[PDB]
């Protein structure tokens, strides 16, 4: 399983939609915001230093599958930061001004890399698949830092740019009725080198 | 101590005292093969006219001591008090010297450097057990490591900054006062030597 996306120095990958304005449109839309199933892993699965981070039997990217046992997972509000509002259950904010909190060894990041897996079931109206609709777009307005996205088990792409919006074309992955969105979010990635603002991580 | 070519071990002795001769001292020797005593004896600290006098030196040939053919052979000589005083017991040591007499070493033959393989990592090797390439036990007990360390708990000297440091210049210059500099501890902490992080680049069978 290829996890070079974590250290890649490119703009992101997959079914990317060309950049456009954030507009007030009357197009049909829905918010995926709410309480999502969540777990925090101490390391990025599939990396050389994370050989036993996942539960027995789970494959590196098996979290994407529609056939997945997440029964025991906690829930986390989205939007939120996992290091805020949880009494430290998932770690705490880290404040640096100039210094990076990891070695300056671009584009490599530490083995201790809090990685959040998010699983969200949602419904999409049957009418969105009629010919009056040309395409279906999934939009993330902000994720810190890099993340990979799967819809109904299909890899959709990888996003970077923590405070920048990113749209993906999910026309071919969605179906009428019940759907699964899975997002894996890493605290540290190659993008962290571009994001050394004087603020809390 | 020295071993003159084809000769036997030679002990140089100097009585560096202000007044007393060496009649109160006995020179004890032992030869050990990998730490186990093989032979041992005593000689007296004698000069050209009785006990070695304050300011006098002598050289004495010790018995032949052929090297063990395998392992290491070490000679130890110690000057010890013959008799108790009010402040020390009979046989109290004053100082000691060693000489390596070992036969030419047979360095053990290390395994050839090997090319990494594809596929599964071993889960155990000899007394070691691994969980995805991470050590978890040795000889029946939980163990972690090895982990590189460059830090040591700074000594009081490591924390000093009065004299200068000797690194940046010939130490014989500037009356041997060094070049003004922070403490070792200060530079170690500034370099982050106390907080090294370990990143795994790759693991392979
Ligand atoms: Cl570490
Ligand atoms: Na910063």
């Amino acid at each position: 399983a290829d996890v070079s996306y974590l250290t890649d120095q490119g703009p992101g990958s997959g079914r990317r939609v060309p950049a456009r304005s954030w507009l007030h449109s009357d197009a049909p839309a829905l918010s995926l915001n709410g309480d999502w199933r969540f777990r925090l892993l101490p390391a990025a699965p599939g990396t050389a230093g994370a050989g036993s981070v996942l539960p027995s039997g789970e494959t590196v990217e098996g979290v994407a599958a529609e056939s997945y046992d997440d029964a025991a997972w906690d829930t986390l509000p989205v939007p939120s930061h996992w290091v805020m509002g949880q009494d430290g259950k998932y770690g705490r904010p880290i404040y640096t001004n100039v210094q990076y909190p990891f070695p300056i060894d671009p584009p490599h990041v530490p083995d201790a890399n809090p990685t959040g897996d998010f699983r969200r079931r949602f419904d999409v109206p049957a009418q969105w698949f009629e010919s009056t609709t040309a395409a279906l777009t999934l939009r993330f307005d902000g994720v810190e830092s890099r993340y990979k996205v799967w819809v109904n088990g299909q890899e959709i792409g990888v996003g970077s740019g923590s405070r920048l919006a990113q749209e993906f074309d999910v026309s071919d992955a969605l179906r009428a009725g019940s759907n699964l969105l899975v997002v894996r979010v890493h605290q540290w990635s190659a993008a962290s080198y571009l994001e050394d603002q004087d603020q809390w991580w | 101590l020295s071993l003159p070519a084809g000769g036997k071990p030679t002990l140089a002795v100097a009585n560096l005292r202000h007044t007393a001769d060496a009649s109160d001292v006995v020179l004890r020797w032992r030869v050990e093969h990998d730490g186990a005593v093989a032979a041992s004896g005593e000689v007296a600290a004698e000069g050209s006219d009785g006990p070695l006098r304050a300011g006098e030196s002598a050289t004495i040939a010790l018995p032949a001591m052929p090297a063990a053919p395998l392992g290491e052979t070490w000679l130890t000589v110690e000057a010890v008090l013959r008799d108790a005083t009010g402040w020390a017991p009979a046989g109290h040591p004053l100082g000691a010297v060693q000489l390596d007499l070992s036969a030419p070493a047979v360095p053990t033959r290390s395994p050839r450097p090997a090319t990494p393989l594809d596929g599964a990592l071993p889960v155990s090797l000899g007394p070691a057990t691994f969980d995805a390439g991470t050590l978890v036990s040795l000889a029946g007990q939980p163990v972690s490591g090895p982990r590189l360390e460059l830090w040591r708990a700074p000594t009081d000297n490591d924390r000093g900054a009065g004299f200068g440091a000797y690194g940046p210049g010939d130490p014989w210059l500037n009356s041997g006062r060094g070049v003004p500099a922070p403490s070792s501890e200060a530079v170690w902490k500034q370099a982050g030597l106390d907080r090294l992080t370990r990143r795994v680049e790759d693991v392979a069978a």
